[PDB]
């Protein structure tokens, strides 16, 4: 139980919290949206050209 | 994964070359040591599974299951050595050998990289279990139970074999990583419908799904105590683990192929819980309870959400601990009075107080008292099901009530009232039995402090 | 509780039991002592009115319609003595009653305390062991060939005999065992 | 204190009034506060002073891990397993960071609702709007993926949404 | 022993397929399954075609 | 750091120390009950300080000290809400528990497991504190189920008695039905508001729909024993009297009401659930009051009084007066615990007799018990300038002057009269008249434990209403303008109840006898609700559970379809295949048939 | 003294020895999968002035 209680943070939750802190600071320091509804860059996507 | 596996194999000649009066001591010590070493698989990377080699890998889904297996072996040894005292040295070594081979097959099955190896080990677990049931089973009915356990399982698993070799012919691989990264949708055709059924029915019969569950009361009731312990704690979870792995190649068909299995599992949840209310046998009651719990797990896996997968993992682990504890508790009384009937011995709290405390705690975790991990799993599954459809709460709500009812019914019938006047051979509890109960219970309570460990990959 | 029951109740026993039940339910209705005493005397009189009836049929019909009246007019919540089968203390001390055979499983360190009690218990056990066979033989002697007919047991009849089947009647736990 | 960034976890200037006694009666709260101070807060402070004296003697640090930016799943060709692997690991790390962003915003919302007392419905509107924007974005990116989610399924969801939006804008331009 | 045997093991040897047994079995066995299938399928079809309409109030529903 | 948080947490922390010492040497001695009592009294005196801080500056706080687990976008933390409700309910509950533990040290003196009994009481107190201070729904559920299980264990204290086991399982069953709604609320709040904490739930629900509120209402109805799920509270009088005095009269029973008070910001935005809550409360108060006036067991009468007061708390929640409802919970604790302790002293003096028909003139034989029970009866009936008066008279005033269901208002008034009548019945029957108990008089109330505990709750029942009412900020816009008749409505109704009950009780001295009215039989047998609802559904469920699920499906048809059919078919085919007579003539003849078939239905096909 | 107690307790080395041998075989198995060591786009690094491999 002691060994399991002191297992190192390999699941990277502290890292993720610090990363989110950096991102939030930078994004509302610049007036940018906190999150974008697009996960991937729309300039790297090539949709089929015609839809009808 | 080799570090865990070789010592387990070593256990085999260590018990075959031990003195006649030291087999239990040696096996228990080194089983516990193996369990400690295994404890180190709980460190998980996060984004991906730990791939030790081409053949073996461990997951956050996998790590909890392996630790439970390795921990269950010494408990089975403690529970067995009482009723096996009259046995010859060679037959005791054979029994321990069966248990060790079962542990070895189980560890490999959970960590195999590809499906064909998983299938072979998942099927190899049948032989030691069958031998244990039919050779060391107390009753005449054990032979029938063995046949039911074998045939129900093979009738599901052979179509799975055909489906797997077909899938490797069409895809080129059965390695789970390649299977995941190169996943493509399953069209809606009769061929794909039957491929889905052949991929699902083996794990359904392992769970067991309601209506294909008749083998379980027979096999779990007619088995010796260690056989029952491993059948309820670990062997039921093969179906859940296999289903969680296999449902990655089945999308988007699961969206509507899951309807009949969801209906069966919810209504049969209600059905098996109600059955537990009118049961004259005490092992029969614990078996049907296991069925009811696994119905919940089937629902969670079929609806395919992150919360449902987390709840399913937690419920599998918690059920494995609680069900083993309940079987051991029933076996102590059976050892006293040599009958399984529940109303034979009554008012046992007056004669055995600490065992009554163990009974109360096991009954409280069976009805999922907060903040135990039984309730964590059940609550997560119930929330996911609510999102799936708000009407599931009625069935879920009803099940919670019936479970409390039969759990406390069992507790009240066996522990309360007045003692049967005629039975006068109820001796004090042995240190072995109390330690067995504590070694079941302490780990469950400890798990509440760190819930994420048993949560799974989705976490 | 202590007496062997009979195959049936006589008309007289039924009448006495109805008398007692009617009196108790009337006391439940008539809370105060004087008013209950008045109506209980009126009850006794109404009961004595048919005391010397010789026609069994009409006596039976009187008993039957009296039972119907009692059922319609009974108290829905009659007084019960606290340790009686409906009382609030009925089986309260059953959790404290431990059978005496448990004392043989005690650890020797537990019996080291209380040496005199356990010496006297060994005496009692010797007595039972040396009486058992005479008890069995006597019961076989005094019993008809077609098995016993009632639940009645005979007393001891010889010099140092004990009444057969006495151990679990004599060694009851207690009614306030702790 | 200065341990955490007050820009990510902000709070208002914390206006508190001055005591204005109106009676000759002694205030038992302030006397109890002096008693508590000199029985509890001073021994605890001394213990912490000693602990931090022992801490300063042996000072060591750890470093936040930094991860490069590798190509995402859009620029991986269909059966290239190594590009797919690295893209999927990157997408998973980004998913974790987005969960933590939503967590930070939810913490702000909760702290505001507690702090503003009876005036939370008007005084926490900006926190509520911020949460709404973040929640909408997070929902578009990851909702309905299901268990067994992946970067490819997130990309397919985005592409379906982009097609619908493009077609809607095109038929709005004909209006 | 007679009670427990009659309640468990003697039941199947004394079973006959009868109009009553068959009708009761069909009813209590498959009736509820189809009832619940109809209920859940109807509810989920309503909800899905409601989502297709852009009409469900799904704001804040990130966890599922 | 601010003291407020440290003291509020230490108050709950020190209560766990006698539980930690349960395995220690102290437990095996006769000093353990006094030790637990002293611990609880120290906890009470410590919780008095944060109450002073709040009453001075209105200080409130939430403490999220430990992070338990996080599921993607949801964070679960051990968090404590230390608002007005927590800091006001903690000292009241600790005070009542202190009095009842001092009482137990006398009442339960000859119990051989008094240490376990004290441990059990403490376990209940800890779980109730958890329930009350919880800031998210998971912690509140922990406290919920914890008090449920402690109730189960304490009702079935004398576990050799079958009726105790029945009553314990009944409490569990009714509670489970209520739990269903609790779990429904939890699931809705997580899939819609994405949180379980109170803060986020309040922000994201400005217009709360019906489903989560109806779940919360089902939970409250189960926990507070309202008309659908009421019968378990009177049957919980199977437990020892201290259990009844603390768990079933003044503390655990108010949890459902407290749950609805914790969520009042959401309920004030929904008039349907308010109507439902008000109607449920109105029927419950009237019905319980009606059942109480014909009961002969003293504990049953006080339990039905408790059910009636809980119904009143629910009606005042229904008229959108959450703060007023909370005040009654605090006020009612004092005098209802005192009433139970008085009944217990009577029962112990009269050789464990509980039927009032065998209690005679105790007004002189038990003077202090009589004084205390009279003062408690006057507080229960809303006598002016008493603890009962601030809480109940304001509630009747607010129910009179709001846009409310008319039937609910009428039922509330009739119940207010019923309260006076049952109180009158207990006093007239138990304390006035001539003795009706057996002749060996063992009456003796000269024990300092009993006197001190009852005197403590007596001072409470006299002054707490005034002090508490004057020491809290006003959360309610007071009703200043109402007609005089309306103002005197509670008083007029109470005096009517007094007079009519006393008249119908005085008429029992007369030497005249009549058979009971059908309304009497309805009142005494509890509306026949336990006679029917405890036999019909239970019979049908257990019968279908054996006949249909177990036998018809598992043992017969599921056997018939899959395994028995397989066995039968393979057995038939084996008999057909293997029963050959061994004559080569027959075998060879078949070979000819086979040869002809192959060269025609196989050889003509290429 | 130790002869016969070795002869009756030598079985207590089998499982620890198997554990050591399994650790060894796991290391040997790792030694077969070094095709991308210091070659991934995410972790590729410049070797220190004296180190030979980024992991063993
Ligand atoms: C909440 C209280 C906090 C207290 C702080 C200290 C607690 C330390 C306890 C550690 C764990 C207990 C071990 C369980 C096995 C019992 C061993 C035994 O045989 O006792 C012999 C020993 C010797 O007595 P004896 O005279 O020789 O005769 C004994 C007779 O056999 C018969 O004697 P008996 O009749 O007295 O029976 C023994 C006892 C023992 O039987 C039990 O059932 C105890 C276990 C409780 C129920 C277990 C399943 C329910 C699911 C909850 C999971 C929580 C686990 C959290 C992590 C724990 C880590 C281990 O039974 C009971 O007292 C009734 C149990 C009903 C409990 C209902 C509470 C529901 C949940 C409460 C809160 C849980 C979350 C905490 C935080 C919440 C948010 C702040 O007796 C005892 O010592 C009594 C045990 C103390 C009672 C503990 C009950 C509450 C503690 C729950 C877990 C602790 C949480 C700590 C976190 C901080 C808060
Ligand atoms: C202004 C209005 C003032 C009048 C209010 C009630 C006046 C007195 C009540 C009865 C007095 C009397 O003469 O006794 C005779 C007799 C007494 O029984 P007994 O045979 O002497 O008892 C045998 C032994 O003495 C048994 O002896 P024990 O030792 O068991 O003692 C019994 C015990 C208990 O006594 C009893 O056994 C009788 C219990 C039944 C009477 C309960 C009275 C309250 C009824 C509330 C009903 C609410 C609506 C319910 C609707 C149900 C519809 C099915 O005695 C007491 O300790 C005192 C009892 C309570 C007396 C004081 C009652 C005060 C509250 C009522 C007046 C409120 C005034 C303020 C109004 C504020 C708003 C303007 O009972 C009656 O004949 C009267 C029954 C009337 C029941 C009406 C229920 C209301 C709804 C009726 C149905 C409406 C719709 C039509 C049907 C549906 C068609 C579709
Ligand atoms: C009978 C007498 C009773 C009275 C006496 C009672 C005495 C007190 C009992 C109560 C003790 C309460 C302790 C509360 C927990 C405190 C410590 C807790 O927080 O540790 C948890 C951790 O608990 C462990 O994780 C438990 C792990 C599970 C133990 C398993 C045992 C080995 C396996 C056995 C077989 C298992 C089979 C099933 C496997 C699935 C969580 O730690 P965490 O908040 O993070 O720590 C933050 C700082 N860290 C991370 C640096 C430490
Ligand atoms: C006791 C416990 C046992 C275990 C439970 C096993 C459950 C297995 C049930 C399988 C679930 C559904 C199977 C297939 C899904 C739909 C079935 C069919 O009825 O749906 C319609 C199919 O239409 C008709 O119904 C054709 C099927 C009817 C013939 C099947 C006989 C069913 C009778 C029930 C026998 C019981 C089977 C289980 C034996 C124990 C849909 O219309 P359609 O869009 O056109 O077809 C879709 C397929 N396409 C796309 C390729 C065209
Ligand atoms: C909403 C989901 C659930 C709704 C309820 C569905 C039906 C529930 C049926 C329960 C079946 C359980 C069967 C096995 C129970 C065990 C046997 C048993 O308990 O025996 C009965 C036992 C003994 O009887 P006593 O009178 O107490 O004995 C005293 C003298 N000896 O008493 C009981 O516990 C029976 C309890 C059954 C309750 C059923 C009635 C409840 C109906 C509730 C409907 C109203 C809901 C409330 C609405 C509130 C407003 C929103
Ligand atoms: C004891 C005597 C010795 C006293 C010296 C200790 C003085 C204080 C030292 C504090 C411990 C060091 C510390 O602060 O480390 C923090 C460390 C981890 O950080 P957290 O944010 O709290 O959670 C982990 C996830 N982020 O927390 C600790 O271990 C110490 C505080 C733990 C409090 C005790 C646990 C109480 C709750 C028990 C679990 C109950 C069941 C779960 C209920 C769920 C309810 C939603
Ligand atoms: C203990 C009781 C368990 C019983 C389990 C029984 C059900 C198992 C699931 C179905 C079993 C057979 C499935 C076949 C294996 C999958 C192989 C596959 O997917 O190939 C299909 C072939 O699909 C089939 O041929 C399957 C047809 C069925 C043949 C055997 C019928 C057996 C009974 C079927 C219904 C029972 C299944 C559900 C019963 C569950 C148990 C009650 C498509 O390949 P192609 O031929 O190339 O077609 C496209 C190119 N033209």
């Amino acid at each position: 139980s002691t060994f399991v209680a002191y297992l190192p943070d390999y699941r990277m939750q502290e890292w993720a919290r610090r990363e989110a802190e950096r991102l939030v600071k930078y994004r509302e320091a610049n007036g940018l949206p906190l999150m974008e509804s697009n996960c991937f860059d729309p300039n790297k996507i090539q949709l089929p050209e015609d839809e009808d | 994964m080799l570090k865990i596996i070789i010592p387990t194999t070593m256990l085999l000649p260590m018990t075959w070359m031990s003195k006649h009066n030291m087999i239990w001591i040696n096996a228990t010590v080194h089983s516990l040591l193996i369990s400690l070493i295994s404890l180190s698989l709980l460190n998980q990377l996060g984004e991906n599974s730990l791939n030790f080699s081409l053949t073996f890998f461990s997951d956050s889904l996998s790590a909890p299951l392996l630790v439970l297996t390795t921990w269950l072996l010494p408990l089975m040894l403690m529970a067995s050595q009482s009723h096996l005292s009259k046995e010859t040295t060679t037959r005791k070594k054979l029994y321990i050998t069966m248990l060790i081979l079962l542990q070895l097959f189980l560890i490999m099955t959970f960590t195999a990289t590809e499906l064909i190896l998983f299938y072979i080990l998942f099927e190899a677990t049948l032989v030691p279990t069958l031998i244990i049931i039919t050779r060391w089973g107390n009753q005449t009915e054990r032979l029938n139970a063995g046949l039911y356990f074998l045939f129900y399982t093979l009738a599901g698993s052979l179509p799975l074999l055909v489906a797997l070799v077909y899938i490797q012919n069409t895809t080129g691989s059965l390695n789970f990583l390649i299977i995941h990264y190169w996943s493509h949708p399953l069209s809606n055709s009769w061929s794909n419908i039957f491929m889905w059924l052949a991929c699902i029915m083996a794990f359904m019969v392992k769970m067991p799904l309601y209506g294909l569950h008749l083998w379980l009361p027979k096999a779990h009731v007619e088995a010796p105590i260690a056989g029952s312990m491993v059948l309820a704690a670990v062997l039921l979870k093969l179906g859940g683990y296999g289903m969680m792995r296999i449902t990655t190649i089945l999308n988007p068909l699961t969206n509507y192929m899951a309807y009949p299995f969801l209906m069966l599992s919810m209504w049969g949840m209600i059905m098996t819980s109600s059955i537990c209310l009118r049961q004259t046998d005490l092992k029969s009651l614990i078996a049907y309870s296991s069925v009811s719990h696994m119905a919940l797990v089937i629902v969670a896996i079929m609806i395919q959400t992150p919360w449902s997968f987390m709840g399913a993992t937690a419920l599998m682990i918690a059920h494995g601990l609680t069900s083993s504890m309940l079987f051991c508790l029933a076996n102590t009384n059976y050892e006293r009075v040599h009958s399984r009937t529940m109303i034979l011995a009554r008012g046992l709290q007056t004669l055995l107080p600490l065992m009554a405390t163990w009974w109360l705690v096991a009954s409280l975790t069976n009805l999922a008292l907060p903040p135990s991990i039984n309730l964590i799993g059940e609550l997560f599954i119930i929330t996911a099901s609510f999102s799936w459809s708000n009407i599931t709460i009625i069935l879920m709500g009803m099940n919670m009530m019936i479970t409390a009812l039969y759990s406390l019914y069992m507790l009240i019938t066996t522990q309360r009232g007045k003692y049967t006047h005629h039975i006068n051979n109820i001796k004090p509890s042995f240190t072995r039995e109390n330690a067995l109960m504590a070694l079941h219970i302490l780990p469950l309570l400890l798990l509440t402090l760190n819930p994420k460990m048993i949560l799974g990959p989705l976490y | 509780a202590f007496s062997a029951p009979a195959a049936y109740l006589t008309h007289q026993q039924k009448v006495l039991r109805l008398y007692k039940r009617a009196l108790r339910h009337l006391e439940s209705w008539c809370v105060h002592r004087d008013k209950y005493r008045y109506f209980a005397c009126l009850m006794r009189a109404r009961f004595d009115e048919h005391k010397n009836e010789k026609d069994m049929v009409k006596a039976t019909q009187l008993l039957r319609q009296a039972e119907e009246e009692f059922w319609y007019g009974q108290h829905p919540q009659p007084y019960i003595f606290p340790e009686s089968p409906g009382g609030t203390s009925y089986e309260r001390y059953e959790c404290y009653k431990v059978p005496e055979w448990c004392l043989d499983d005690w650890h020797p360190s537990e019996k080291a305390m209380y040496p005199d009690y356990f010496a006297k218990r060994e005496q009692w056990k010797r007595l039972r062991r040396e009486s058992w066979e005479r008890e069995v033989k006597q019961l076989q002697e005094e019993t008809p060939p077609g098995g016993p007919r009632t639940e009645a047991l005979p007393p001891a009849r010889k010099e140092g005999d004990l009444p057969p089947l006495w151990w679990h009647i004599v060694t009851r736990p207690r009614e306030r065992p702790m | 204190p200065d341990s955490w960034d007050k820009d990510v976890y902000p709070e208002p200037p914390r206006r508190t009034p001055a005591p204005a006694p109106q009676t000759s009666l002694p205030n038992p709260v302030t006397y109890l506060t002096k008693i508590f101070d000199l029985l509890v807060d001073r021994p605890v402070t001394l213990a912490r002073e000693f602990i931090e004296q022992q801490h300063a003697k042996n000072r060591y640090y750890y470093y936040h891990r930094e991860f490069r930016r590798v190509p995402d799943i859009t620029e991986c060709e269909e059966k290239d397993i190594l590009c797919m692997f690295e893209a999927e690991m990157q997408w998973r790390r980004d998913y974790k960071v987005d969960q933590e962003i939503v967590n930070i915003i939810q913490e702000r919302l909760k702290a505001c609702q507690q702090r503003e007392g009876e005036s939370y419905r008007q005084n926490c509107a900006k926190e509520l709007e911020q949460f709404t924007q973040v929640s909408k974005a997070f929902q578009d990116r990851y909702s309905d993926l299901g268990a067994h989610y992946s970067a490819r399924k997130c990309l397919a969801k985005q592409k379906q949404r982009m097609l619908a939006e493009r077609k809607a804008a095109k038929e709005a331009a004909a209006a | 022993i007679r009670w427990t045997y009659a309640r468990s093991a003697n039941i199947y040897p004394n079973f006959r397929p009868t109009p009553k047994t068959s009708l009761l079995g069909a009813l209590f066995g498959i009736g509820p399954l189809f009832f619940w299938y109809y209920v859940f399928k109807t509810d989920r079809d309503k909800k899905e075609k409601l989502i297709q309409e852009g009409k469900l109030d799904q704001t804040f529903n990130i966890s599922y | 750091m601010n003291p407020f948080a440290s003291l509020t947490l230490t108050t709950l922390t020190i209560l766990t120390i006698p539980i930690m010492m349960s395995n220690s040497n102290i437990y095996k001695t006769n000093l353990y009950p006094n030790y637990v009592k002293t611990t609880v009294s120290y906890a009470f005196t410590l919780s008095l300080v944060p109450l002073l801080m709040f009453m001075h500056t209105g200080q409130e706080m939430i403490i999220s000290n430990w992070h338990w687990m996080t599921l993607q976008t949801v964070e679960l933390s051990l968090s404590f809400k230390m608002d007005y409700f927590s800091v006001m309910f903690i000292p009241v509950a600790l005070f009542v528990t202190w009095s009842i533990m001092e009482f137990s040290m006398w009442y339960m003196h000859s119990d051989p497991f008094i240490n376990r009994f004290f441990k059990y009481l403490l376990l209940f107190l800890i779980t109730m504190m958890i329930l009350v201070t919880a800031n998210n729904l998971f912690q509140l559920f922990i406290g919920w189920e914890g008090v449920g299980i402690m109730s189960f264990l304490l009702i079935g204290w004398w576990h050799g008695r079958t009726d105790a086991n029945t009553a314990a399982l009944q409490a569990i069953l009714y509670n489970r039905i209520g739990d269903i709604g609790f779990v429904l609320s939890m699931a809705w709040f997580l899939t819609h508001s994405n949180a379980w904490d109170l803060q986020q739930i309040f922000m994201l629900n400005n217009e709360c729909p019906n489903m989560p509120l109806i779940g919360l209402l089902l939970a409250a109805a189960g926990k507070s024993a309202q008309f659908g799920l009421h019968p378990w509270l009177p049957s919980a009088m199977e437990g020892p009297t201290p259990v009844s005095a603390l768990l079933h009269s003044s503390t655990m029973v108010v949890a459902g009401v407290f749950l609805l008070i914790r969520f009042y910001p959401l309920m004030e935005t929904n008039k349907l659930v308010q109507t439902m809550t008000l109607c449920l409360g109105a029927i419950t108060t009237l019905f319980t009051a009606l059942c109480a006036i014909t009961q002969n067991d003293i504990k049953k009468i006080v339990a039905f009084s408790t059910s009636s007061q809980l119904g009143l708390m629910m009606v005042t929640i229904g008229i959108n007066q959450p703060h007023l409802a909370f005040l009654h919970i605090c006020m009612h604790a004092f005098f209802k615990a005192m009433l139970f302790m008085c009944s217990g002293s009577i029962i112990h003096s009269l050789n464990d007799e509980q039927d009032i028909r065998k209690m005679g003139g105790l007004y002189k034989a038990m003077p202090f018990t009589t004084t205390a029970l009279i003062i408690g009866s006057l507080a229960l009936t809303g006598m002016p300038y008493l603890t009962g008066f601030y809480s109940k008279d304001l509630i009747i005033e607010a129910v009179n002057m709001s846009y409310t269901n008319a039937w609910a208002l009428l039922m509330t008034l009739i119940a207010t009269s019923l309260t006076a009548a049952y109180s009158t019945r207990i006093i007239f029957f138990a304390f006035l008249g001539k003795p009706r108990f057996p002749p060996l008089v063992l009456i003796n109330e000269n024990n300092p434990l009993l006197i001190n505990s009852i005197k403590r709750l007596l001072i409470g029942s006299i002054f707490a209403g005034f002090i508490i009412s004057n020491n809290i900020p006003p959360m309610t816009v007071p009703n200043t303008t109402m007609p005089l008749y309306m103002k005197m409505t509670a008083l007029i109704v109470t005096i009517m109840g007094f007079m009519l009950a006393l008249e119908l009780n005085n008429t029992t001295y007369y030497l005249k006898f009549k058979y009971p009215s059908q309304t009497y039989k309805f009142s005494n047998m509890l509306g026949y609700y336990p006679s029917i609802m405890h036999r019909l559904p239970t019979y049908h469920n257990l019968s279908m559970s054996q006949k249909s699920a177990s036998s018809l499906l598992d043992l017969i048809w599921l056997e018939t379809i899959l395994p028995k059919t397989t066995s039968f078919i393979q057995m038939k085919m084996s008999i057909m295949v293997s029963n050959q007579k061994g004559l080569i003539k027959l075998y060879f003849l078949s070979f000819l048939i086979t040869i002809m078939i192959s060269m025609t239905l196989f050889n003509y096909h290429e | 003294n130790v002869l016969q107690i070795v002869r009756d307790h030598w079985v207590h080395i089998l499982v620890p020895v198997g554990f050591v041998f399994g650790c060894y075989l796991d290391r040997r198995s790792d030694e077969k999968l070094t095709a991308f060591r210091n070659k991934s786009l995410l972790f590729k690094r410049e070797l220190r002035p004296n180190e030979e491999v980024t992991w063993k």
